[PDB]
């Protein structure tokens, strides 16, 4: 899920150029918004 | 209602666990489908 | 031409365009799904019919606006769905 | 009892709304929309009636139910 | 019997004040009574909300005036405020 | 009466009693009901003026709901004020779209 | 000045629901606005019913039917059940 | 169980809701179970919302609920 | 995050407020709330405009779609 | 100092960003002015009420609660800034 519409026409060209490097990095994980993996703790 | 929302949300934890297994499954599937030898053999679409 | 004659005739009159007994039967059929042995004052049915026709006429006006926007004379179910979505009903 | 809203009646309502040509599915679509509207309004009215501990639905219940939706109606005792 | 109140006689007096040779049907008198009650309810609800915002126990003419300003459109609100101020001053000047 | 003292025709006592029994405020000042009665009288006078004009336009000497609907929907400020209300037996304004007219 | 807010109660409810989750200050502002708004809606509708029926008291029936009017089907059913359960147990205790 | 919330098994304040219903100009009189019923409904609704907000914050790998998750 | 710049919006709000009463002061949270409401309103309006434009089998939004949306919403 | 014609502070890229968040892919050039007028009419309607509240409280500063009540009157209830 994402708040923003992605430019799939650019993304799919990058993935077509090197499908191996795409999966090496993490593959489809970049679509999960931002992987901060940290407590926001916005409340003071 | 609280015990049903707990039950429904535990079914939703199973939904999330399945989704996590699916992402891990596809990562490995892609890693198997594409080898470093195919990347070396880049059929550059030089304009024909 | 008869269509425009009817439009002129029906924007002039104010009389209810639905027959009374069918609307009463529909109201009782619907009401019977919430509580059995309910009674309705005739004025309640009259008010319901007035409100329902006013609502439907306003909806048909919005539908006509949408149809003309698309450059059509013919109103279509997609026009109704679009009007109800833009109003905020669906 | 939803068949009682005949095709000529929907045609008449569209002509008073200024509609010049009508598709064939408009009738079923309109029946569905009217059913939804009436369902909501009658549900509110019956809620009012049950609260008033009555078995008859008055005109006041309908008027308050329309005021609840925002469809204020004049001329029925409001 | 059931001695229930309405605005019919006042609406009729106002009509004969503005239009002498014009009558009114009973259904229109009902609609005008409903209209008066509606506008009363709107104005009183706005006045109550304003009083509760400003932490006051009293509904005075200031609340009524500002509710009129909030509710009615420009020229209509202006004329209505003019009328209300005129009437209040004429009533207060005498006793 | 208090209507006479203010030169009004609407009741001041009735409006004060309705404000008192309507659970609006702990106490009600004496200048609120006079002002509110004046506003209501002005608005009903405007409504009845336009409705009488509309009824004469139709050559009738009695006001029916149709003339009220025409007066309301024909006046911009009133139609903005009464934007959500439906009038039983009021009908609709005659309005035919430009593109539907024959050629 | 001691300003009143439902923040501590929302913390209590959250820990009851999600012990390992926290709320930001702005989300607490939103929750306070929501609670105040719902209270205003329900009290206004209860008053409207009481005046409609020439009554001068707000009893749990008015609140129940207000919940019936405001909430949709499942929400109304569950909230009515919860409220009746709580009122029954408060009466019993 | 001194507080009326305890006697009803609630977390919201029965006494404050009672005071606001009285010092709020809604009706001449107030019942004894109307504040209890309303507090129960409010607590239930807040729990309902916080469950889904926690779910959404956990789907974004976040410990703190923010307006985005609401 | 808000899309309209904060200071131009402040100046616009002050300019509009300059008609109803001269030399008014504003809280910062007032301007923030105004910007949030304005952007939410405009996003909803652009949603309705996109719906109308798609209805017309298009992809480009045009001023008549805005006008139709505001007409159906009941806006003056 | 008087403010004069600050409507052009709603830049074209800002309107484009608002459209993209709204899902609009291609935008006509007359939109930007259309939108600007619409926004003006909106703010003038909200501010006139907020100011009406501010003036009735016999205050000289427009507070957040005035805006909240003005929005609430139009059915524009806003959570986050009080309420």
């Amino acid at each position: 899920e994402g708040a923003v519409n992605l430019n799939w026409g650019t993304i799919m060209k990058t993935i077509q150029a090197d499908p191996y490097e795409f999966f090496e990095n993490g593959g489809w994980s970049f679509l999960g918004g931002g992987e901060s993996d940290d407590e926001e703790s916005e409340e003071e | 209602r609280n015990e049903t929302t707990n039950t429904e949300e535990e079914k939703e934890r199973l939904r999330k666990e399945i989704q996590k297994q699916l992402h891990e499954k596809i990562q490995k599937e892609g890693l198997a489908r594409f080898n470093k030898s195919d990347a070396q053999d880049g059929n550059e679409n030089h304009a024909v | 031409t008869v269509a425009l004659r009817e439009i002129r005739r029906y924007q002039k009159s104010t009389e209810l365009l639905i027959r009374k007994l069918p609307f009463q039967r529909l109201v009782r059929e619907i009401a019977q799904d919430f509580k059995t042995d309910l009674r309705f004052q005739s004025a309640a049915i009259g008010a319901l019919q007035e409100a329902s026709e006013a609502y439907l006429v306003g909806l048909f006006e919005d539908t006509n606006l949408c149809a003309i926007h698309a450059k059509r004379v013919t109103i279509m179910p997609k026009d109704i769905q679009l009007a109800r979505r833009i109003r905020g009903e669906r | 009892n939803i068949q009682g809203i005949t095709k000529p009646a929907i045609r008449r309502l569209a002509r008073r709304g200024g509609v010049k040509r009508i598709s064939g599915l408009i009738y079923e679509e309109t029946r569905g929309v009217l059913k939804v509207f009436l369902e909501n309004v009658i549900r509110d009215a019956v809620t009012y009636t049950e609260h008033a501990k009555r078995k008859t639905v008055t005109a006041m219940d309908v008027v308050y139910a329309l005021k609840r939706q925002g469809r204020t109606l004049y001329g029925f005792g409001g | 019997r059931s001695r229930k109140e309405s605005y019919s006689i006042y609406v009729y007096k106002v009509l004969k004040q503005v239009h002498p040779d014009t009558g009114i049907s009973s259904k229109a008198m009902g609609i005008m009574n409903s209209f008066v009650n509606d506008i009363f309810e709107r104005i009183a609800g706005e006045a109550s909300r304003l009083a509760h915002y400003n932490k006051r126990s009293t509904i005075t003419s200031r609340e009524i005036q500002t509710a009129v300003r909030l509710l009615l459109p420009g020229e209509l609100a202006k004329h209505a405020v003019s009328e209300g101020t005129k009437a209040v001053t004429k009533y207060t000047s005498a006793k | 009466t208090r209507s006479s003292r203010a030169g009004l025709q609407f009741p001041v006592g009735r409006v004060h009693r309705l404000l008192r029994k309507g659970n609006y405020s702990e106490r009600v000042g004496a200048g609120a009901p006079v002002y509110l009665a004046a506003v209501l009288e002005y608005l009903t006078a405007e409504i009845l003026e336009l409705a009488g004009n509309a009824a004469r336009d139709n050559k009738k000497t009695r006001i029916i709901p149709r003339h009220l609907q025409l007066a309301i929907r024909n006046d911009e400020e009133l139609n903005k004020l009464l934007g959500r209300v439906t009038i039983a037996q009021g009908g609709v304004l005659p309005n035919i779209q430009a593109v539907l007219l024959p050629k």
